[PDB]
């Protein structure tokens, strides 16, 4: 009927509010801590809202819609994963009040509709564009949107890193990148950070062998999938060993019956061999690598999924399996290997890959004592996530809650011109957008309400004026400061929040289960 | 069943000053909030002041009443400084609270409370400035700039603060004491063709009038008021009794048997010399025929507030009897006069032999504007009298509390004893006023308190507190002030009391 | 007994004032519903008036008192509009409680509200019109009425009470330097013919309650007296019995009655005096008498009324009864009875008199509802008649006025330091609930009517389209010949100012609890 859809509606109102309040009190770099207590006892400090949202478990509807939308903007764009909670709780907010009155949720959807895309109009109509075709004015949009992610010293520390990472020039201004599709970043332990330099081709760290010379080029990898482990017993033992007999029949076990698919599989030219991870073999016969030892001598192991999924993009080939295979679609490129240490700890090779049809090129960073190698990696991501944000498009805004107040005076005015009964629902959403410069407002220690209506009046009589200091503390104008934003994270942010909302208002009648 | 001696009783009379500290609060700045007080009767009655609430509340606790007693005789004895005495003891109890528990002897306080106000007293004595005929030439300046001060508390019209002026300057010749209390003042009600209008002598309400009221004359140039209790109605006398009724000849025989007495009454009383009859009772239909007959005068329902100012303006005596009277009982006047306004009728008793009271016509032609717009003048002619009697003044607000506050905590820095702390948390009590008075008008306390901290740091000026602006300016230029003997006697009488609450260790019950 | 100390007493006393205003909230307009009304007794009524629902109504607070004391207090000045007040306090105390919900003081909010009604008397006062002339009062007189009265008493239209209350005002306007009293005017009601019987009597009616009409009574006389001396055995105000221990006496006092009968009218023939009033009188035996016998006179005028009767004359009095001649007394023009019915009692009328200070109406019914609709239909008349010669502008009704205000406090509110425009849109969202309830108490949607007639009202100019009651053709003002006061408009936005600042003010503790 009409009761359990209504009282439907109000439990996943609730539910929604309830997860949007349980975490609030961490927008801007001024952000309460939480310390996070696991089930054993632990207790762990922390302040991303991602991982808080990541890391806690709860079994509703409305929850699991807003992880699916929290996960779905970090994966799209990547920054501002907490202010689509706020928004999304501000529109329930307003929905509630709207349909307590009376209005058809058909109607709410549509004025929502509405002020979304002329949100969206007004957001791309008043941001300016920029230009990137040269080198010059791409490297000073990087240098002024990364001077303003951490501290002094720390940008200052990962500036080579990132005027390293943005000299990668591959596709000439295209519409979209790809950064996530040919990007393998190692970490290396041992030595200093400061040498870091682009490597093409394949960076290794495991030890070949103990031998004389070892400095061949035979395509440099062995191309082979086939089982390698020794035939498992059905026991542990089959009759009573005690003198010979059976001493000499796993003698010839273990010499004379391995050896014999060695040789018949080094009859063919390039004798290069390795395996995978050592996580299913319990222990490999010395016997068959010192008879491996002649005749050159190659193997490497400690490879995982990821490096051989690396190896078979960059040089172009796929590997095969089966042990009937009589064909010669297993070579590779023969350049230089055999590389030695660079004045210190930590075995590492490098191959340049000359004459190679992918140009994938990685950076090989260091650091030590773990403590300035995941700081660098977290850095040079962030500078490759902002790159290929601003690389997506053009526009490029300020923040501090100003566009927040102009989109809201401009809803308010449109809800004032336009007419119609669905106004005054396109009023509520004049009512959902003073939300963050109030919260940043109230998280820096001024008047949230006074500071809105100067910020108001300010907006009503000179347009474009300031918005909201931190470091200061005060209201001054963002054009001095150096800090700046994408259009994408705005508009892509509001979308998703606005069909959120809409898929949660359409969703009603009852909840059956089995 | 439980009882103690000490720390407990003292703990417990603090919780007890407490709750009447915290009943009147709000109500201490000019725009404080109201409050209604109702009893088992049934009516209600809303006021704001802080004596009118003291007063209509008991308390069944020692030491609170012991606190109103000492309110309600300062309030007398002065008549301004009743919730901030209140405060200031709250503060003083709120701050020894914590200096008891530990193990403290309340017997060493007592010196050196008695020193700081001392001290504080001197300071005010020291720092005090009065200034009365010295300078600004001739007087006419001097009441200029008193009408400026006047009209500068409040925002009001030009011609109404020139009348507030004109009516408390033209009522300073007998006066000799230090309050209004005496001549008074009368709201009246109705409207006229100016706004407001002044004269000298007794006032009237509206009169009931009959056939043929215009027989009287209008002007008198001699009138004496008849000072008589009794009444000239329908009901007091009488045209027929108990008689025996045949005919119509025993009728007109009582009437005149009536008649000759009621006659010879009327001589009587008329001889004497007074002819302006004020009957309490109101007037019938034959009495005023009667009365226009003779050519004189007649009237009725009239208050006794009325009365009481002809009686002290005229020189009226008090006449208790009816017959048998003389001729130097009576009240002598001058001019009567009886001009109608608007819709109603009012009278004019001009040329009194002792001038006491005048009145004070306010009427614009409303029915809410009577009623509102009263404190303002009550507050301008009680600063005027203020300024007039009293000669010592200082720089009022927010001003004065927080350089005795920084003189005392500078001077508890030079004594190697247990009286620093003492001296400290007097000092720190002291801060109540300012605070207060941003609180109750709807403002921040914490980024005012800091600016004048900071101001008065190194300064040590007048600067207040502001309302209107919301800032801090010199209290000096904006033309408030207060007198410099009303604050000494406050303290003293805060730290009277609380000397007398810190020595009370424990009470004596008796059954019977 | 403990002590409301926090923000519960205040929030009691919203849920208070709006539980109240929820009553009125319902009845409004014309299409209201009639509310019955009962006490003690067996006595149930119905009715649809502000004040006397107001009057006979039970409460239990505080507040409630002093709302219905001010909402009486003010009701001579504004006539008709006594319901919509309360629904104005009602909602401007739930956008405050609402409003104040997010830490806002009341003061700021009670000071916010004296400029918001200032600005809308100052918009209020700009539009309107002031072209009334000679004409623009009389010929829309019976629209005038139309619009007043209505069709609930009567459904046919009457335009003889109108004309007679219009000219009943005229003749008094212009005559006292365009000014009216209220004591002048006077209003009588006594069941007999049809409603279609208003008379207009210019000089006074006085009736006389006879106890047999089938006494032998002719009229004939042609000039009043008035006299003050005991014209018949008098009665000194003392209920006068058989206190006398006699027999014969009561044969004696017959006899002298009889023989001072026979005097009375020898001197009133010997004279050139007639029909005699007096301020005594006696018992009915002394009038049966004086019925039966000869000539044809009625005592019993005792109270104030002889002071009208030394009014509707023209002279003075006697001091004494040897003091009579044919120049000391009054003479008259058409004085005798008047009875309609010619089966109960007599009226007399006086006309002749040299200025107007008693001209009353008489209207005659047939139950006790349909009399006081009439009555009251004619209060109103007489109230908008004296608002309208008091002040020749008027103003657009319907529900144009509130949604003009609140477009004009919206528009002029750009600069705001902290809580200016908050105020102003606090207190203009409060005004659209007049309209919206009048077209709710219809069978029509009222946020779709109110929406569209803000768009119609937006769009182009002329503002004056609001919502019909009736249900006719288009949505106009101007066609309909509705009009409104503005003065009352004025008066009304004034109390409902007071009274919000006055609960706005005081709400801190309590004394009982
Ligand atoms: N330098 C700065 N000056 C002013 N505001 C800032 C600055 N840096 C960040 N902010 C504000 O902080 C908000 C984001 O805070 P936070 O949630 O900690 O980061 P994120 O949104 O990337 O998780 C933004 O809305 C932005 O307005």
């Amino acid at each position: 009927d009409r009761d359990k859809p209504a009282q439907i509606r109000f439990s996943n109102i609730s539910a929604a509010k309830a997860v949007a309040d349980a975490i609030r009190t961490s927008l801007g770099p001024k952000g309460m801590d939480k310390m996070i207590q696991d089930g054993k006892g632990d207790v762990t400090i922390t302040n991303d809202g991602a991982t808080i949202l990541k890391q806690m478990q709860v079994l509703h509807p409305a929850a699991r819609m807003l992880v699916e939308l929290s996960k779905a903007q970090d994966i799209e764009a990547g920054d501002g994963t907490t202010s689509v909670v706020i928004i999304a709780g501000s529109l329930l907010d307003s929905c509630t009040k709207l349909l307590q009155k009376g209005i058809h949720p058909t109607i709410i959807s549509e004025s929502f509709q509405k002020a979304l895309e002329k949100g969206i109009e007004i957001l791309t109509d008043m941001s300016r564009p920029v230009e990137l075709s040269d080198r010059e004015t791409l490297l000073n949009s990087a240098t002024t949107s990364l001077n303003s992610k951490v501290v002094s010293q720390y940008s200052s520390l990962l500036s080579p890193m990132s005027v390293n990472a943005v000299m990668k020039v591959i596709d000439p201004a295209t519409a979209t990148s790809v950064d996530l599709r040919d990007i393998k970043i190692v970490k290396k332990l041992g030595g200093t950070i400061d040498d870091c330099e682009l490597v093409e081709g394949l960076v290794l760290t495991q030890k070949v062998s103990n031998s004389g010379i070892t400095r061949v080029e035979k395509a440099k990898i062995g191309l082979i999938q086939f089982c390698l482990s020794a035939p498992k017993t059905d026991m542990d033992n089959q009759i009573v060993v005690s003198d010979y007999a059976q001493m000499d029949r796993v003698l010839r076990e273990e010499r004379a019956y391995i050896l014999n698919l060695v040789k018949q599989i080094k009859k063919t030219g390039c004798n290069v061999l390795l395996i995978q991870k050592s996580i299913l073999r319990d222990a490999l016969s010395d016997l068959a690598l010192h008879f491996l030892n002649k005749m050159k001598i190659m193997v490497i192991k400690d490879i995982e999924r990821e490096d051989i999924e690396f190896i078979c993009k960059t040089i172009g080939t796929k590997p095969v399996a089966h042990i009937d295979q009589f064909t010669a679609d297993m070579l590779g490129s023969a350049e230089l290997a055999e590389e030695v240490n660079l004045n210190g700890s930590g075995k590492l090779l490098k191959i340049t890959g000359c004459a190679s049809p992918g140009k994938t090129v990685t950076i090989v960073v260091r650091g030590s004592n773990k403590l300035v190698i995941e700081e660098a990696e977290r850095s040079i991501h962030d500078a490759l996530c902002v790159i290929r944000c601003l690389v997506k498009k053009r526009a490029l805004i300020a923040g501090g809650g100003a566009p927040e107040i102009e989109l809201a005076l401009r809803l308010t005015e449109y809800s004032r011109t336009l007419s119609g009964m669905e106004s005054y629902c396109v009023r509520a959403f004049a009512d959902a957008m003073e939300v963050i410069p109030s919260t940043l407002a109230e998280n820096a220690g001024l008047n949230p309400i006074s500071t809105v209506t100067e910020l108001r009046n300010r907006h009503a009589q000179g347009e474009k004026t300031a918005g909201i200091n931190v470091r200061k503390g005060g209201i001054s104008n963002i054009l001095e400061e150096l800090v700046v934003q994408p259009l994408l994270v705005s508009v892509s942010a509001l979308t998703l929040a606005t069909e959120t909302v809409r898929s949660i208002l359409k969703i009603d009648d009852v909840v059956n289960t089995r | 069943t439980d009882s103690s001696q000490g720390i407990p009783q003292l703990v417990s009379n603090i919780s007890a000053c407490q709750v009447i500290a915290e009943a009147v609060r709000t109500t201490l700045g000019p725009r404080g909030m109201d409050k209604l007080i109702v009893d088992g009767r049934g009516k209600a009655t809303i006021s704001n002041d802080g004596a009118t609430i003291l007063k209509l509340l008991d308390v069944v606790h020692p030491a609170a009443k012991t606190l109103v007693d000492i309110a309600k005789s300062q309030d007398a004895e002065v008549g301004d400084g009743t919730t901030s005495v209140t405060l200031l003891a709250a503060e003083f109890l709120k701050q020894v609270k914590p200096y008891v528990e530990e193990g403290l002897h309340p017997q060493i306080i007592i010196r050196a409370f008695r020193t700081a106000t001392q001290l504080a007293v001197n300071k005010i004595k020291e720092i005090a400035v009065t200034v009365k005929k010295a300078d600004k030439v001739e007087q006419r300046k001097l009441l200029e700039k008193c009408a400026m001060t006047a009209l500068s508390s409040k925002l009001i019209s030009q011609q109404k603060a020139f009348f507030a002026k004109m009516v408390v300057d033209a009522v300073m010749m007998l006066d000799d004491l230090l309050q209004l209390k005496m001549i008074g003042i009368k709201k009246v009600q109705g409207g006229a063709l100016e706004d407001s209008q002044l004269v000298a002598g007794v006032a009237f309400k509206k009169t009931f009038s009959y056939a043929g009221f215009e027989m009287q004359p209008k002007k008198y140039h001699n009138p004496k008021i008849a000072l008589l209790n009794v009444e000239l109605e329908l009901k007091a006398e009488k045209d027929n009794a108990e008689i025996r009724v045949h005919t119509v000849e025993d009728y007109q025989a009582i009437v005149d048997a009536e008649w000759n007495i009621l006659y010879d009454k009327l001589e009587k009383i008329h001889h004497s010399g007074a002819k302006v009859v004020l009957s309490k009772l109101p007037i019938g239909d034959v009495a005023t025929q009667y009365f226009a007959d003779r050519d004189m005068f007649c009237a009725g329902r009239v208050p006794e507030e009325d009365l009481k100012r002809t009686m002290m303006a005229c020189g009226g005596s008090i006449q208790t009897s009816v017959n048998a009277l003389s001729a130097d009982v009576l009240g002598r006047c001058q001019v009567f006069e009886e001009t109608q306004i608007g819709g109603e009728r009012y009278n004019f008793f001009t040329g009194c032999p002792k001038a006491k009271t005048c009145t004070f016509i306010l009427r614009g032609g409303a029915e809410q504007f009577m009623e509102e717009t009263e404190r303002s003048l009550h507050d301008a002619i009680m600063i005027v009298r203020r300024a007039i009697k009293n000669d010592s003044v200082v720089a009022g607000g927010g001003a004065i509390e927080m350089e005795l506050s920084k003189y005392l905590r500078d001077y508890s820095r030079t004594i190697p004893g247990k009286q620093q702390l003492l001296i400290g948390a007097y000092a720190k009590a002291l801060e109540i006023i300012p605070r207060q008075l941003c609180d109750n008008a709807g403002f921040d306390a914490t980024n005012i308190l800091n600016k004048l901290r900071a101001r008065h740091a190194q300064g040590g000026t007048w600067y207040g507190v502001d309302i209107n602006n919301e800032d801090i300016a010199d209290n000096f230029e904006a033309f408030v002030w207060e007198p410099a003997m009303v604050r000494i006697n406050a303290l003293t009488a805060a730290s009277e009391a609380a000397c007398l609450i810190v020595s009370v260790d424990e009470t004596i019950k008796n059954p019977r | 007994k403990s002590r409301l100390m926090g923000l519960e007493a205040l929030k009691s006393h919203i849920m208070a004032a709006k539980a109240v205003a929820n009553t009125m909230r319902t009845s409004l307009g014309p299409n209201g519903l009639d509310k019955m009304m009962v006490d003690k007794d067996g006595d149930v009524t119905v009715t649809n008036d502000g004040a006397t629902i107001l009057s006979m109504m039970d409460v239990d607070h505080q507040i409630a008192k002093l709302m219905v004391e001010l909402s009486k207090s003010q009701d001579d000045e504004i006539g008709d509009g006594t319901t919509g007040v309360v629904v104005l306090a009602g909602a401007l105390l739930e956008e405050a409680e609402q409003l104040l919900d997010r830490g806002i003081h009341p003061i700021r909010i009670a000071d916010g509200y004296e400029q918001a009604a200032r600005v809308a008397i100052e918009h209020l006062d700009k539009i309107s019109d002031s072209v009334l002339v000679d004409i623009k009062d009389t010929e829309p007189l019976i629209q005038t009425a139309k619009t007043t009265l209505g069709s609930k008493v009567v459904n046919s239209c009457h335009r003889q009470m109108a004309e007679i209350a219009v000219n009943a005002v005229l003749t008094v306007a212009d005559m006292e330097r365009r000014d009216v009293d209220f004591e002048l005017i006077k209003v009588e009601g006594k069941v007999g013919g049809r409603l279609e019987d208003t008379k207009l009597i210019k000089g006074v009616i006085v009736d006389k309650d006879f106890s047999h009409p089938q006494m032998p009574k002719k009229v004939e006389d042609a000039k009043i007296a008035i006299l003050t001396c005991p014209f018949e055995p008098p009665k000194p105000k003392t209920k006068h019995k058989l206190d006398v221990t006699s027999v014969e006496d009561y044969k004696a006092l017959q006899k002298y009655e009889k023989e001072k009968f026979e005097e009375m009218i020898q001197q009133i023939k010997e004279t050139g005096a007639n029909l005699a009033i007096c301020q005594w009188g006696f018992d009915d035996e002394a009038n049966h008498l004086l019925l039966q016998n000869n000539l044809p006179a009625v005592r019993w005028v005792g109270g104030p009324e002889i002071e009208l009767i030394a009014i509707a004359t023209g002279g003075r009095i006697v001091p004494r009864f040897s003091e009579l001649t044919a120049e000391k007394l009054g003479f008259a023009g058409l004085v005798q009875e008047i009875s309609f019915g010619t089966t109960k009692d007599k009226m007399l009328v006086i006309e002749q008199c040299k200025n107007s200070r008693a001209v009353t109406i008489f209207i005659r019914g047939g139950n006790k509802m349909i009399i006081e609709e009439a009555k009251r239909s004619l209060h109103d008349a007489l109230c908008v008649i004296r608002n309208l010669i008091r002040d020749n502008r008027v103003v657009y009704g319907g529900g144009a006025a509130e949604i003009s205000c609140a477009l004009a406090v919206s528009q002029e509110a750009d600069k705001c330091p902290t809580l200016e425009q908050y105020a102003m849109r606090a207190f203009a969202d409060a005004l659209e609930v007049i309209p919206m309830a009048l077209s709710e108490n219809s069978g029509m949607n009222p946020i779709q009517t109110m929406t569209e007639v803000r768009a119609r009202q937006v769009k182009e100019m002329n503002p004056a389209l609001g919502i019909d009651c009736l249900h006719k053709g288009t949505n106009d003002m101007k066609q309909q010949h509705v009009i409104e006061t503005l003065i009352g408009k004025k008066q009304q936005i004034s109390l409902a100012t007071q009274m919000v600042r006055m609960i706005l003010k005081i709400d801190d503790i309590r004394k009982p609890g």
